[PDB]
RNA sequence: UUCAACGAGGAAUUCCUAGUAAGCGCAAGUCAUCAGCUUGCGUUGAUUACGUCCCUGCCCUUUGUACACAC
């Protein structure tokens, strides 16, 4: 048929590189272990805030998100997981143990679950973001809500939020760590099986706003 | 910004004021650039689904 | 752009070298006979070639895929593109 | 009396010298080979300039780093800054200025921070 | 077919605290308690409708709304009735002033009523009350709002005397496997029945007669213990 | 209070 | 509950609405013509997708 | 459920503190706190005269 | 190249190069029962004396993965699906075996009940992947079709005495010790082919070698509680072919697995409080120039 | 064996928008201030707004003037 030769001679370095990170050349995998593409984001509405199109090797890309608007919209999902999972008073600037975690919970998802973790992270995703939320309509403060759509900035910001917080307290006293609650939740929010507090509270949210309608 | 606000039902309901505001004579003449700046910016704006609309009677209307 | 230079041998096979620095960029092998013409687009983008077995090969040139080949009823001497209406003109042996 | 190119790389307050010249492919950071720079989490953030554009550009060059100051993430960050803009300088001076723009077209795609700092800051608002 | 379990000796019951968001459990929420101190020169006390002339009056407010004994009474009830023994029930409370009080199920809350105005009072001044066998913290002020402390699945409703009237046995059982129930009850004397707008989606009652509180906890009580077969 | 855009409206 | 999707073409301005609320106009994905006025509670712009569980419904004012 | 009692001093007095039963460590803290207001206030007291 | 020796109240993994404990897994409450690796060999699971399944991950005895809560009875059987990896079979003293999907740890994906007493053993059939056998202390060796209800089985093989273990050798013929015989049993047709009873006390346990490096292509080991461990060679009926006598009554065996590739092992781990195991090992570039 | 405090702190309240909040240590001790501490210096480094006048306030204008066009 048809074939292009763009190498001409077998290369090999004089410092050894490791076997896998030489195979690491012909795609992008995050840790090297997983893959980037046939990653889908199952819910339209989230493709274009739910970023998998650049392929990253860690979740540590040092870029400024936090100077325009929606310019966290192309953060990379895994990178605001990781940063949404630095965060109390005792952890706070850890990067590199939240990274260290994001690779021990993406490795147990995988172990436990035997698919694509990244895509078990997206599915969490968008089916952890509220679909409709309340206000409070004031009146001066009369205890009445009103029922608001959420635009879907604000569903990845809470899915993050709710996934990230729900490993927390899951791990706040048991013998697991955050790394074994965390993925317990992004298994159960990829299903989406109610046993989640990020779902439980998304119910919650939208019977709320249902019911005040 | 009070013409993009209303929806189009509202915007409907506009063109029919508008249709009888024009057979009275009298009024028509002494607004007759308010009623061209609102009329032509409403329908300007909401262009997209006025086209789309299929009722002869709102094709008599705009006639 | 004046980067590559073309070669196409007579075993059918074209390899670019770049006209700068002298060496060995990409090798395609599409024909078997001889390859008689090769030619690229004005904006290095698409490139066309015609062998003696009387196939033309459409390339990709930034991506090294084909997009088509046509068989055509003779063997082919010669081409000739004209580059700015992307054009190229075939001396057949019929 | 060799072909041989230095370059610059900086975050923070850590900054890596990158001499890059003709070779045999041995790619070593502060006298030690490029696969023992720690924290080993980052260590893809320093291999990035090499897996991007493959191995076949570094199987003629030889590129040493000296890297002083800072701490460990801005040290890889300066590091992955250095051997970016330093294949790049090679390629311009002494290879085709086809394959330095190819390098650099692929370094720009993936973050122009391997090539260009963020250096300036704050705002006053 | 079916085997025995492994162990027929019978543990007592895991009591349920706001640190267990998961247990299918009975909320009880005593709105608009009564549970104020002052001093007296020297002297602490809580605010009665009976331990001044004009103390209320003193600080503007009304004197048939200084009421701890009906909170009191329905502690009493909460706390003996056969749920809470049974360990399906958390009695929480909320202050008028707007002070929220967990109220664990281990408490022996005291029966006379001047011995529940000294606990009342270092409660409210201390924010914590230990056991004798101080070996856990069995009544305590905490923050607000109560939907930070209630479960993550839980149906708030509130009672009332003008709603539509239901039975407690089938509307417990309407409601599924891991939902809770939060029942805000008024500790008024008097007053709307609006003090948790809020935090509720269904405002129900109990009987088509005025309906005490404490009668009205203890029938919501009984149908719970009904439903869930105890 | 209302304003411009819902008087229309309402009117 | 089958569920419909919306995607902003106008964000309104100058609405009286309440703070953290913004009123937007937005056109179905089924038919791309018809419009409906929602009101959001994060931060939108133009051309986003969003989720509408009724459309049943025009948004009033909130204050 | 077990039914613990709950622990708590009768006549309770928050601006008063607790009464500790031990009459020689009670005494220590109350003549700290004494030491430290008397001596605070004394060189404040000769601090400002010198000014 | 590793093995794991399930002790009491601890797990410990041995290396088949040094023979010494690389890892151990001392965290247990009771007596844990059972420990078999996954079929992809990343993780560990551990049934326990309390009817607590643990699974932590193989060679890191650190991190427990889930503890799966069963019956409050002992579970005294714990092995991963062969062909799935997501599902795990447990049967407990408590006369039902349940499948547990790895994910959703909380209820069983199944629960096959329908066994009269002290179900000891699982097997999985090692090419239709829906059909997992089970042997309990009453004899009759149940199987069950997971697609179906499953409190029923779809039919029922009479080992007369109880059974202490049920092994599948080809996808159609599995073999079932316990008293003092084993029996073979062919599966598509439900009927007893071999049986060999050349022992004095109850068969403990079994296992099957396929396609290793051997003159024998197949071979099924027993172990049999009287000192005896014994090797039947399954392509010419069953016949034993070489044993060996250990210092005391045998209560499990094993071998390497079929693709060893390396120093090749047979433990015994006895009664009396011990283990056995048995190994077969396996100038100048001018110069040059010139 | 059994007689004080305490397991992340109530009501309220204050501050805060990118190398920012927060974590971390190391130096200095600069005519006032500070050592019951103060000021430097680097290391790690986020979440959420970046819209709106709906609430609370503060401010500005009410001839368009300044030259066309337009309003």
């Amino acid at each position: 048929d048809f074939e292009v030769v763009e190498e001409f001679t077998p290369v090999v370095l004089a410092t050894p590189i490791p076997e896998e990170v030489q195979q690491a050349q012909t795609e992008i995998k995050l840790f090297n272990k997983w893959s980037f593409e046939e990653v889908e984001v199952k819910d339209a509405s989230l493709v274009d805030y739910v970023q998998v199109r650049q392929p990253i090797f860690v979740a540590h890309t040092a870029g400024r998100y936090a100077n325009k608007r929606f310019r966290k919209a192309q953060c990379p999902i895994i990178e605001r997981l990781t940063n949404s999972l630095m965060m109390n008073g005792r952890n706070n600037g850890k990067k590199l143990k939240a990274v260290r975690i994001i690779k021990h919970t993406l490795d147990i998802i995988n172990v436990l679950t035997d698919q694509n973790p990244i895509q078990v992270v997206v599915d969490a995703i968008t089916n952890t973001g509220p679909r409709e939320d309340t206000t409070r309509v004031g009146g001066g403060g009369a205890a009445r809500r009103q029922a608001v759509d959420v635009s879907p900035l604000r569903r990845v910001n809470q899915a993050i939020a709710l996934l990230t917080i729900g490993a927390r307290e899951a791990a706040f006293r048991n013998i697991k760590t955050i790394a074994e609650t965390l993925a317990e939740e992004l298994i159960n929010a990829a299903k989406g099986s109610s046993t989640s507090y990020a779902i439980k509270k998304k119910d919650e949210l939208e019977r709320v706003a249902k019911s005040n309608r | 910004d009070a013409l993009m606000v209303m929806p189009f039902s509202y915007v409907l309901k506009f063109l029919k004021f508008i249709d009888t505001v024009m057979q009275n004579k009298t009024l028509l003449h002494s607004h007759l650039p308010l009623i061209c700046k609102n009329l032509f910016f409403i329908i300007k704006f909401n262009h997209k689904e006025l086209v789309s609309q299929k009722n002869e009677e709102l094709k008599l209307q705009i006639n | 752009c004046g980067n590559f230079g073309f070669i196409g041998s007579s075993n059918g096979s074209i390899t670019i070298y770049n006209m700068q620095s002298g060496i060995l960029r990409k090798k395609y092998k599409l024909h078997k006979r001889a390859v008689t013409g090769i030619s690229l687009d004005g904006m290095n983008r698409k490139m066309v070639s015609c062998g003696l077995d009387g196939i033309v090969g459409f390339y990709d040139f930034n991506k090294s895929t084909l997009l088509g080949k046509l068989k055509l009823d003779a063997p082919i001497t010669a081409m000739v593109y004209h580059r700015s209406s992307d054009l190229f003109a075939l001396a057949l042996d019929d | 009396a060799v072909p041989s190119v230095q370059t610059f790389g900086k975050k923070k307050s850590a900054t890596a010298v990158a001499h890059v010249k003709a070779g045999k492919g041995l790619i070593k950071v502060n006298g030690s080979p490029i696969t023992l720079v720690e924290p080993e989490i980052l260590r893809f953030k320093v291999y990035e300039p090499l897996l991007l554009v493959g191995l076949d550009k570094f199987s003629n060059i030889d590129i040493r780093v000296r890297v002083t100051g800072g701490g460990h993430v801005s040290q890889v960050y300066a590091i992955r800054q250095a051997i970016a803009k330093g294949l790049v300088a090679y390629h311009q001076k002494y290879v085709d200025e086809q394959s330095k723009n190819e390098l650099k077209k692929a370094f720009t795609s993936y973050d122009r921070t391997l090539l260009i700092a963020d250096s300036r800051r704050p705002e006053p608002k | 077919q079916k085997a025995l379990p492994a162990s027929l000796v019978p543990q007592a019951p895991p009591v349920l605290t706001s640190k267990d968001k998961i247990t299918k459990r009975m909320i009880v929420v005593l709105a608009m308690a009564s549970l104020e101190t002052h001093k007296i020169s020297d002297k602490y006390v809580l605010l009665n409708c009976d331990d001044h002339q004009g103390l209320l009056k003193k600080m503007g407010r009304d004197i048939s709304e200084a009421r701890p004994d009906i909170t009191h009474q329905c502690l009493l009830t909460l706390l003996d009735s056969p749920i809470n023994k049974a360990g399906k029930l958390q009695v929480y409370i909320q202050t008028s002033r707007g002070i929220l009080i967990e109220v664990n199920p281990t408490v022996r809350i005291p029966r006379t009523f001047k011995r529940f105005s000294g606990l009342m009072v270092q409660l409210l001044h201390k924010l914590s009350i230990r056991s004798v066998n101080s070996e856990e913290k069995l009544l305590k002020v905490i923050k607000n709002p109560i939907t930070d402390h209630l479960p993550t699945k839980c149906r708030k409703v509130t009672l009332s005397f003008d709603a539509p009237v239901i039975r407690v046995q089938d509307y417990i059982e309407k409601l599924d496997d891991d939902e809770s129930i939060c029942v805000f009850v008024g500790a008024m004397a008097r007053g709307k029945d609006n003090f948790a707008d809020e935090y509720v989606d269904e405002k129900v009652g109990l009987s088509n007669y005025p309906l005490s509180a404490s009668v009205a906890c203890s029938k919501f009580c009984h149908g719970a213990e009904d439903a869930w077969n105890i | 209070s209302l304003k411009a855009g819902e008087r229309l409206m309402e009117a | 509950t089958p569920v419909t999707l919306a995607k902003v073409i106008k964000v309104l301005g100058r609405t009286g609405s309440r703070g953290g609320v913004t009123q937007v106009r937005v056109e179905f994905l089924e038919d791309t013509s018809r419009t409906i006025v929602r009101n959001v509670k994060g931060p939108v712009r133009e051309n986003d997708i969003l989720v509408l569980m009724e459309s049943e419904r025009e948004a009033r004012r909130l204050r | 459920i077990p039914t613990h009692a709950p622990k708590y001093e009768e006549n309770f007095n928050p601006d008063k503190k607790s009464y500790d039963p031990d009459r020689t460590r009670s005494e220590i803290n109350k003549m700290k706190a004494q030491l430290k207001k008397e001596r605070k206030f004394t060189m404040k007291e000769i601090r400002k005269d010198a000014k | 190249h590793d093995f794991a020796v399930t002790s009491s109240t601890r797990v410990q993994i041995f290396s088949s190069r040094t023979r010494q404990v690389i890892k151990t897994f001392s965290r247990f409450k009771d007596v844990v029962y059972s420990a078999s690796f996954r079929s992809d060999g990343k993780l560990l699971c551990a049934g326990d004396a309390t009817g607590l399944v643990s699974v932590y991950d193989s060679y890191n005895p650190r991190t427990i993965l889930l503890s799966i809560n069963a019956s409050t009875h002992p579970t005294h059987v714990t092995k991963f699906h062969t062909q799935d990896n997501k599902i795990l079979a447990t049967a407990s003293d408590d006369r039902v075996t349940r499948l547990w999907d790895i994910s959703n740890a909380y209820e069983p994906q199944l629960e096959l009940t329908g066994a009269t007493d002290y179900v000891r053993t699982l097997s999985f059939i090692p090419a239709a992947p829906h059909l997992v056998a089970t042997g309990s202390y009453d004899g009759l060796i149940r199987l069950y079709d997971t697609r179906s209800s499953g409190s029923t089985p779809i039919y029922s093989l009479n080992h007369d005495q109880p059974v202490e273990n049920v092994i599948a050798v080809s996808p159609t013929q599995i073999v079932s010790c316990g008293g003092n015989n084993f029996k073979v049993w062919d599966l598509t047709s439900n009927k007893k082919l071999y049986e060999r009873g050349n022992f004095n006390k109850a068969v403990t346990c079994l296992d099957y070698v396929e396609n290793f490096d051997s003159p024998m292509q197949s071979a099924l080991i027993a172990s049999s509680l009287d000192g005896h461990v014994k090797v039947f060679d399954p392509l010419d009926n069953f016949q034993v072919k070489f044993g060996w006598k250990f210092s005391g009554p045998v209560l499990s065996c094993a071998v390497s697995p079929s693709t060893a590739q390396g120093n090749r092992h047979l433990v015994a781990g006895l009664s009396s409080g011990l283990l056995a195991i048995r190994t077969k090992k396996k100038k100048s570039n001018n110069f040059q120039r010139m």
